Formats: structure tokens, sequence, C-alpha cells
């Protein structure tokens, strides 16, 4: 489904529940290294809020795991993230996706 | 009020792909708050929305005009085509609930389109210029190509008409609808025409569709396509622009020959077998601004293709005048 793999350690003990908008700074590239999306080269955080559907289901379970000041990679499966269809333009059908996020704060 | 500490607004989210950051268009898309039904037909529906208290327009693709949402989607995302006479992209964004559901988001124009406008304003001279000569230079931008990385391929709308033309809070004009766009590139010579099963509205077919005499691998003949295209929407303007206290009511291309909702056949003897054109009322030549019109509509509607104008050389006419 989702893989998380941790880069740098958070706090261990905030964690983001249902509600919460999750600020994060995220690199989104394609299983091939090819970078798509990247909160960092703008230096604009990434602000969402936990439960109300408004990223990929890989982005929620995988963001849900991390603690604040955490840095993880997130490998997304298609199913977990933009599917059949993909993105026109951007992701390509059956992509699967691979994010360097780190959860900056919760608000 | 219900504004806290960190908020951006639309424009600060799209200064960055035509519209907002990939990961962003989802979030923005999902906040939207739908208000009023502002269109309906076979493409699906358009909506005013709400993000954050900005208005946005939603066009809610049906689920047989899935590969026209993924031609625009697609054209949006990988060509930068930000223009004041091209409508603003914002995000992309569908949905597996409610089955699947196509969204589309872009700026909204509290005017509706030219057709609309049309149909309650009329025209003067400085509001018929701007009208036209915006169309112009958005056609104009579309058709040639720029080189770079901030570049963009050249691009043919193959729909032009007054429905897919906006009129915006200052006068001017934008052109939308690009699901039926074709690309080329100098470099390759390559053409991208896509796959949709959509064909163009029947009423702004050029001759060389009508009687199937188009060339279809040359880019050229599609551009040569929206001039005729144009030329039909210069009729339907300079009709609304007064001259020595006389107007003419709003009507479509063709509507005294034609009925609505034309067949094929219907313009095939209209505009190939007759080779009929719209009449230029005579009260224009009285007019400097509608005699320049008048002369652009004739050299959009030669039968030979190649004998038409190009959208640069009608903008540079315009903005003479
Ligand atoms: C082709 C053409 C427009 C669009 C749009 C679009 C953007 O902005 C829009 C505004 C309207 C609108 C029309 C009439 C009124 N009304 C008419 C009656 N009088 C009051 C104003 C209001 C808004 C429609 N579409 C869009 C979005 C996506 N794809 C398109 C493809
Ligand atoms: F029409």
């Amino acid at each position: 489904g989702v893989q998380v793999e941790t880069i740098s350690p958070g706090d261990g003990r905030t964690f983001p529940k249902r509600g919460q908008t999750c600020v994060v700074h995220y690199t989104g590239m394609l299983e091939d290294g090819k970078k798509f999306d990247s909160s960092r080269d703008r230096n604009k955080p990434f602000k969402f809020m936990l439960g109300k559907q408004e990223v990929i289901r890989g982005w929620e379970e995988g963001v849900a795991q991390m603690s604040v000041g955490q840095r993880a990679k997130l490998t997304i499966s298609p199913d977990y993230a933009y599917g059949a269809t993909g993105h026109p333009g951007i992701i390509p059908p059956h992509a699967t996706l691979v994010f360097d996020v780190e959860l900056l704060k919760l608000e | 009020m219900t504004t806290n500490v960190g908020d951006s607004t639309l424009a600060d989210l799209l200064d960055h792909g035509s519209g907002l950051p990939f990961l962003v268009q989802r979030t923005v898309a999902r906040q939207i708050t739908l208000l009023e039904c502002v269109g309906k037909g076979r493409y699906g529906e358009v909506w005013r929305g709400s993000w954050q208290g900005e208005n946005v327009a939603v066009k809610i693709f049906s689920s047989r005009d899935e590969k026209s949402w993924f031609r625009e989607t697609e054209l949006y995302n990988t060509v930068m085509l930000r223009h004041e006479n091209i409508l603003g992209f914002i995000a992309s964004d569908m949905t597996s609930r409610h089955s699947t559901q196509l969204w589309l988001i872009t700026h909204y124009h509290e005017m509706g389109s030219l057709y609309d406008y049309l149909q309650l304003t009329t025209l003067d001279t400085v509001s018929c210029l701007r009208i036209v000569l915006s169309i112009a230079s958005g056609l104009a931008h579309l058709h040639i190509e720029i080189f770079g990385t901030q570049g963009k391929p050249a691009i043919a709308h193959r729909d032009l008409k007054s429905k897919n033309i906006l009129v915006k809070k200052n006068g001017q004009c934008c052109i939308a609808d690009l699901g039926l766009a074709v690309m080329h590139s100098q470099s390759t010579n390559q053409l991208d025409v896509g796959n949709n099963p959509r064909v163009g509205t029947k009423r702004y077919m050029a001759p060389e569709v009508l009687d199937e005499t188009i060339q279809v691998d040359c880019f050229d003949s599609y551009k040569r396509v929206d001039i005729w295209a144009f030329g039909l929407v210069l009729w339907e303007v300079a009709r609304r622009m007064v001259s020595n206290g006389i107007v003419e009511d709003y009507k479509p291309p063709f509507y005294d020959v034609v009925p609505n909702d034309p067949s094929f056949e219907d313009m095939r003897k209209v505009v190939c077998v007759d080779q009929q054109r719209p009449n230029i009322p005579n009260r224009w030549f009285s007019d400097p601004t509608l005699t320049s019109l008048a002369k652009l509509m004739k050299e959009c509607w030669y039968q030979n293709p190649s004998a038409r104008l190009t959208a640069l050389r009608i903008k540079k006419t315009l903005t003479k005048i």
C-alpha cells in the first residue's frame, strides 16, 4: 500500500489526528526518478487537513504514521495514489510514487 | 473576519504547468464551494464556485466527454499557457465518488461568454475593437510557437466560436475550451492531433472541413479553420456596434439560411455547394471601424484556405485601427 522509510526522526510523540492540518515540505518523484512536484523548490510549505481526502490515500496513511519533525520517504502504490487514470500530463497510468515528505508542524 | 495568519489567496498559490502545483490542484479543487450553475450542455455543466471567498469556474464534464477533459488537462499541465486572452487554468481534478466525476477549474468571468454578452449589450468603437483585438491576440498567441523553457508549441483551437470566448471585466476577451486542440513543434515538424471522438461545432465549420478536402496531416490547415471561424465571430461582434444610431440584432452565423443545431448537409449545401457567406450590411462602410472589420471578414472567408489571413496579420491590422 504505502511504504514509510524514515530519513530523520521526529519527536516520536505528536502524530497527526483526524481534523488536524498537516504542514509539510515534499518533493514528488516518479519511480524512474523524474521529479514532478516539490514544495521545497518554491520555498512554500504545503498544508492539508487529515481525514478530508484532500490528498491521495498513500499520503494520508503515510503522514499519519509520522511524528512532527520527522523526515520520511513515502513510496505510494498506484492504488494508493492516482491509479489507472493518473493525472494527464504529470502522472502516467499505474505510476508508483516516491515522496520525500517532512512533517513540519500541525495546526 | 475568518482570516488567520498563513492564509493564501489564489494569486499567491498560482505563482510557480499553467495552473497550480500538482498536489495543490487536488487540495484547492476539493475545497471549492459550488454556488450557481451557469452552463449546461452535452459537454456537461459549468458552475460558479468559491475557494476561500474567491470566485472560480468549475467545469464538470460528462462521461461521454472524458477525452476533452484529458486533452485540456494534458495541454494546460504540459504547456505554459498564461495569457490575458486565453482562459486562465487553475486546476484539474477527478473524484471516484458521487460514478466518477471529472473537474476543470478555471478563472471565473462574470460577464459570461461573448455569445451571451452580445445578446444583452451593444458596442461602440472602443469596446468593439477591444473585444475583437483581444480575440485576435489570444488566437495569435495560440498559433505562434515560442521556444525556450517557458515556451509553447503551436496550437490550433479547432472549435473557436463566440460561445467559447469569455468577456472579462476590463472589456477584453479570452479563448476557452482546448479539448479539441492540436499541437505542432517546428523543431521536429511533428503534429499532435490527439484522440477525441468529439466533433467541432457544425455552424462554424470551414468549407474544407465540410467537403472533406482539408489536409489533415498539415498543421497549417487547422490554423486556417480557426481563421474561418474567427471571421464568423467578427461578423457577430460587428453587428452589435452602433454607427449613425443603427445596430443589428444579435444573430448567429448563417441564421437566415440554416436552422438551429444544423446538420452536416445543412452546412455543406450553404458553405460548399452555394459558396454562401454572411452578408455585410452596407451601413458598415459608412463607419471606418466597421469598414476595417468588413475587410477582415472577407479575408477570413476565402474558399482557398491559403488565401486567408493569419491570426498575427489580423492583430496588426486591429492595432492600427
Ligand atoms: C468554454 C467556455 C467557458 C469555460 C469555462 C468558464 C470560465 O468562466 C465562465 C463563465 C461562464 C458564465 C456564462 C454566463 C453567465 N451569465 C449569463 C447570463 N447573464 C449573466 C451571466 C455567467 C458565467 C461560463 N463558463 C465559464 C470554464 C471551463 N471551460 C469553458 C469552456
Ligand atoms: F453554437
